[PDB]
RNA sequence: UGAGAGUUUGAUCCUGGCUCAGGACGAACGCUGGCGGCGUGCCUAAUACAUGCAAGUCGAACGCUUCUUGGAAAGAGGAGUGGCGGACGGGUGAGUAACACGUGGGUAACCUACCCAUCAGAGGGGGAUAACACUUGGAAACAGGUGCUAAUACCGCAUAACAGUUUAUGCCGCAUGGCAUAAGAGUGAAAGGCGCUUUCGGGUGUCGCUGAUGGAUGGACCCGCGGUGCAUUAGCUAGUUGGUGAGGUAACGGCUCACCAAGGCCACGAUGCAUAGCCGACCUGAGAGGGUGAUCGGCCACACUGGGACUGAGACACGGCCCAGACUCCUACGGGAGGCAGCAGUAGGGAAUCUUCGGCAAUGGACGAAAGUCUGACCGAGCAACGCCGCGUGAGUGAAGAAGGUUUUCGGAUCGUAAAACUCUGUUGUUAGAGAAGAACAAGGACGUUAGUAACUGAACGUCCCCUGACGGUAUCUAACCAGAAAGCCACGGCUAACUACGUGCCAGCAGCCGCGGUAAUACGUAGGUGGCAAGCGUUGUCCGGAUUUAUUGGGCGUAAAGCGAGCGCAGGCGGUUUCUUAAGUCUGAUGUGAAAGCCCCCGGCUCAACCGGGGAGGGUCAUUGG
């Protein structure tokens, strides 16, 4: 499974946009329901934790397990904290990396583009999302047929090019120059919240 | 019980269907109401019955999807 | 009857062999004496690995190969090595 | 028996055991036959001595004593006459 | 790499139990389900078993017989004598508390078919028998009698002692003794087949045959140490413990005998009773630990229940023999036949566990000189969300919030950018084209080199032609078409994330622990909304954690549970100061070993991942030797 439900109610229940500033908090910043703009009582410390890991899970559409696993991957480093390393690693998968190139408007039309079979790492093609692209990989659009409407057209409207992130507009190449860093990566949410929140799993 | 010791045993619901002479299933869980009783009969298992009102938790309860 | 043959090490429809001499009685993923290099069928210049020091011992000692291992022994030069130390002295 | 070639070593091996026992028979008899003469202490002494040993010998190249019973045999028959 | 919470009271602190928040599984069952990849699937009755298959092969060891092409040579069948195989491979865990297993050693007490090497032989004779032909008794299974015949079948005679044993010599070892050399006494084997040269040539290639010695491989025996409950189980032994001799075995030995003696084991747990195959490993834990021994590998034990031997290099034998017992079956009543804990399958037991499938193409195994024949091992296919992993059930833009549902103080709020509408996409689906790797080979032809030869045939490997796929038209790749076929389960009073209506009225019902329900119930039952997870989601059972709640790590005994009513003392536990010595504990170095697969570290291949491969570390309370 993936997820298709509206998508807004999302950002209004973790108080975070989560569409590239594009504001669906503009009108009503309160939760969904009939209890909505009638807010009650203090929240937990377990509320809290709670929050943050569904905030970093839903930032990047992905399940519960390949979350916990990817965390448990990202506890072998030892090189760093375990929080960045794994913040780091969530970047490095394929779908935020045509994200960041700017060949997609959202994460979902990203991997609907990577599910499809309309993209290539070195020439190959590769088709699952959770691909993980390591640094120095001209991730390509599948010269075959980049000639399609949406493409061409959230390729103009540059929103967001990162300080990593390397491409050129005509052959449509894009690769990681090195590996990010937290004041280049939403240093608003947390790191040790989501820590603590495995402590006792 | 097949192994031919006998306990008395819980029937949950509204409403039920079971007679003398029929054959049903047990699990554990112990009701906490009167003394010697430490089971719990499934519902819609065997000769017993599913309940016929149910639509909140009908995976207990033994109760199928309605159309409604 | 000291042999040296094949052993499967694959998953399912992607097969691999070791090298190996085993007495014959043994089963074929059974007990074995050691392990003597290394082949793989798929590769489509099949790879082979093997030490080639104790595949010179063991078959001076009365070991003998199957039918695969001669033909993979003879590719790598085994063979003639064997017929110039035995019958040359 | 159910198998074809289960039926066949039944007999074979009758057969085996029918003129395996005859020999063997053979051979405790010579022996006896030196005993019951250097017991009494009698004339053609060394002769059956030599028949009882070839007796041993021969029995042991039909495969019916090992080889090690051999030894023994020859042995211990040695050091009661020569 | 060590997280806690609720619950004894009118309120408190301490003690204390009970319960919950995490994991995992050969799981079962309730509701509900779209696919691929890799794995897994009688835990119960070691219950009883219809039907098919699971072990044969050799005509280049030997005589016969039937055909297809009266004397003809080949091809294809049939039984028989003889060799080798059937002790492997495959199944199960009933017995077993012991050298059964693990780890470390010993055998100067040992055996070993096929395979590799070395030395020496391979001479000359004899008497039979199955088959076949005729014949008797048989319900049958099957038994007898007469006559002829072959061999690499069988038996004696020769020759061989390098084997064993005894004597002298030399060297040596941990008692018994070991090695090498010399003699002396009695003794023991053997088989041919297919080719080449064939002047009688009498020579020779190859595969087999006999004796002796090594290697390798497989087995056998002995020893140190280690892993379970009960003392509401303290005595156990009479071939028992030792000696002398004799027999016996591959082999030492009370292994078994006759005699002689009175020994052996036990509080450091003998004996008995109950339960259990053992290990690599697997789950959990910060660790020390605790709980399991399913898939995969190693060792053991068993084969309808209980005794025995025979053949053989090897069995006291898994689809072998003989006897007894229970059970089932056929019979002319005299008698006969059988053993799924091999693969499928059936009835039964159970909460519960699969097809009476295809093929020897690949890897291994038996026989054969080889083509080959056999192989339910094995390689593939089928069934099941049983598990782990991967990808879907669309994407983008879209308002004063369309209709409807729920609520409302009747203004509105929320489901909700969610639908609509516009533009896109084709992972999947469908239809149509193309389309694999897994295969290396044996055999058969030509050609070369080396060691043997009088010489050639052949031997042993090199180079080249030629020859084979069950899965299967499978994976995969290309073209067109369509948002069209593909979301459910649990919870929402506190622990613990997520609230309002209506119905009912200590009823109907709910609960893991606190506890809810008697007219305005966020705790029962529905609806709207919300939270957690998602092709799954909950429930019951079992184990470790939380539990310092058996405390070595790591607790206590004035009043909470807990100092024997007091002394005297055998065994045990622990002990003042100091000089020299020893090296048992302790510390340390080097060498051997602790299989493979697993966990872990680095690297690499399947579009990624599960998964697969290569190189390492780790794991002993271990042994030997030096400080």
């Amino acid at each position: 499974s993936r997820y298709t439900g509206p998508s807004w109610k999302v950002s209004r229940r973790l108080g975070i946009s989560l569409s590239g500033t594009g504001k669906e908090l503009a009108r009503r910043p309160y939760k969904p329901g009939q209890h909505g703009p009638n807010s009650r009582g203090k929240v937990s410390e377990y509320g809290m934790q709670l929050t943050e890991k569904q905030k970093l899970r839903h930032m990047y559409g992905m399940n519960e397990r390949q979350f916990r696993t990817l965390f448990i991957k990202a506890s072998k480093i030892k090189e760093g904290k375990h929080g960045v390393n794994f913040m780091v690693l969530l970047e490095q998968r394929l779908d935020n990396v045509v994200y960041r190139l700017g060949l997609a408007t959202t994460r979902r039309q990203a991997r609907q583009l990577v599910n499809h079979g309309h993209i290539t790492v070195d020439g190959k093609r590769v088709d699952i999302p959770s691909y993980h692209v390591e640094v120095g990989q001209v991730i390509g659009v599948r010269e075959k047929s980049q000639n399609i409407s949406t493409i061409k057209e959230a390729v103009e409207a540059t929103v967001g090019r990162p300080a990593f992130v390397s491409f050129d507009t005509e052959k449509l190449e894009g690769s990681f120059t090195r590996l990010p860093e937290r004041d280049e990566l939403y240093p608003e949410i947390d790191e040790a919240l989501v820590v603590e929140y495995y402590n006792q799993k | 019980l097949s192994n031919l010791i006998e306990v008395t045993a819980y029937i949950p619901g509204i409403g039920h269907n079971l007679q003398e002479h029929s054959v049903v299933l047990l699990r554990g869980g112990r009701v906490k109401d009167l003394p010697g009783v430490r089971y719990h009969i499934v519902r819609g298992a065997l000769d017993t019955a599913g309940v016929n009102d149910r639509k909140q938790s009908r995976s207990k309860y033994g109760t199928k999807r309605p159309k409604a | 009857a000291v042999k040296i043959r094949l052993k499967r090490m694959g998953s399912k429809k992607s097969p691999f062999y070791r090298i190996v001499v085993a007495d014959s009685r043994s089963p074929r993923d059974g007990r074995f004496i050691e392990t003597v290099g290394t082949y793989n069928p798929l590769k489509d210049p099949a790879e082979v690995v093997l030490k080639e020091d104790l595949v010179l011992d063991w078959l001076s000692k009365g070991a003998q190969p199957s039918d695969t291992v001669r033909n993979i022994l003879s590719k790598e030069g085994v063979m003639k090595k064997h017929h110039e130390a035995k019958n040359v002295k | 028996p159910n198998i074809e070639s289960a039926i066949k070593r039944v007999r074979t091996s009758a057969n085996a055991n029918a003129k395996n026992s005859s020999q063997t028979n053979a051979m405790r008899t010579a022996i006896k036959k030196f005993e019951e003469a250097v017991a009494a202490g009698a004339d053609n002494v060394d002769a059956l001595y030599n028949e009882a040993v070839k007796a041993v010998d021969m029995a042991a190249t039909k495969g019916l004593i090992h080889k090690n019973k051999a030894n023994r045999d020859k042995i211990r028959l040695s050091k009661l006459a020569k």
